[PDB]
């Protein structure tokens, strides 16, 4: 806001063409920078792989990239990235579900040796104590599972 | 090798990012002591590498027969940022399959591990971090699409 | 489940027993990253099970 | 022993040591009072053991 506001005195300074000019979308990167990152994801799109999940970090209420990946391999949960352990049996809980719920949701008859799961959490520990989204990824696992 | 780039206080120039393609174990290695920017994100790019593995004659056995000693220079971060994604990923890339890479080809980028290359900043010091150093050629993620605007 | 009841090292509690009915080889695991003593007390459970 | 030269900024020596042969686990260690680039070097030379 104060790079806004400086902006508009520079042009301002130049010359007052109006007693009100109008700061609008877009006409932003007309006045400062790049758009430094992307705005909200609120949309994204069906993507196989991962999730993300609703905490607070300490500096935060804000998500996080579990990354999960059904990556066909040798059949593990590789929580990569020396990962918060609730994150890991909540998994298993969920693909405990998943194997028996294989039969319903389109699953092969043997995933939990036919494929793995490369697991990355962006937090080493946890933000907010137990798998604060717990369904999320496993709502992203059955889905990455169904190749879907 | 894939020349990765940073922005360093120390001069501009490029990340000479050396990947070890070696038969061992089967694993990845650290080799700056960095591990949050670069392994997390080389784990992530070898994730969609091991999506069509033999798409680039890699046995894909790699994991359970390659070590990787995958070196990102400076040690930990230079930019202090993820800005070298898609470096590590085409260094992989060339190195397991055990044939030359290019040169005079210093880069930029960030893969995820969903065949997905993310949109990164920091750019322009990376546009000039090559041109400081001799460099006229980088990669770009394509989501950064205000980048050339 | 049952409410299993038992002194952990903070005080009392009901370690309740969520279990699976997971189809598969016949392997037996178990979490909590507790002792082995645990490990065979449900072998012996699962000795007068079988 | 290995005539592993470096100048020094006062004067010049030849650096060098007399050698063991003691092997067994990744940690020779060494008080030597360091630069950071140098320090960092040897966080290196870490993994320069592969």
């Amino acid at each position: 806001l104060g790079k806004i506001a400086r902006k508009g005195a520079k042009f301002w300074l130049e010359g007052a063409w109006e007693g009100l000019r109008t700061i609008d979308a877009s006409d932003i990167p007309t006045y400062l920078g790049i758009p430094r990152y992307r705005p909200d994801k609120a949309e994204t799109e069906p993507q196989v792989g991962t999730a993300q999940g609703l905490a607070w970090t300490p500096v935060g209420g804000t998500l996080l990239t579990i990354e999960v990946a059904a990556v066909p391999g040798s059949g593990k949960l590789s929580l990569t990235g020396q990962l918060g352990e609730v994150m890991k049996e909540s998994a298993q809980a969920a693909l405990t579900y998943l194997r028996a719920h294989t039969q319903d949701y389109g699953l092969p008859e043997d995933f939990y040796n036919k494929v793995d799961l490369h697991v990355h959490v962006p937090d080493g520990a946890t933000p907010k104590d137990g798998p604060a989204a717990g369904i999320t990824m496993a709502t992203a696992i059955a889905s990455a599972l169904s190749r879907r | 090798t894939a020349q990765g780039l940073a922005w360093t206080p120390v001069g501009g120039t490029l990340l000479t990012i050396e990947v070890a393609a070696v038969p061992g174990s089967g694993k990845l290695s650290l080799t700056g002591q960095l591990g949050e920017v670069m392994k997390e994100s080389a784990q992530a790019a070898l994730t969609y590498l091991r999506a069509h593995t033999q798409d680039y004659g890699l046995p894909e056995d790699f994991y359970n027969k390659v070590d990787l000693h995958v070196h990102v220079p400076d040690g930990a971060t230079p930019k202090d940022g993820p800005a070298a994604g898609i470096t590590m990923a085409t260094a992989i890339a060339s190195a397991l399959s055990r044939r030359p890479a290019r040169m005079d080809i210093a880069m930029t980028g960030e893969v995820s591990l969903r065949g997905k290359v993310m949109p990164i900043g920091g750019v322009k010091e990376k546009l000039l971090a090559a041109h400081q150093a001799g460099i006229h050629k980088i990669v770009l993620p394509k989501d950064n699409e205000a980048q050339l605007e």
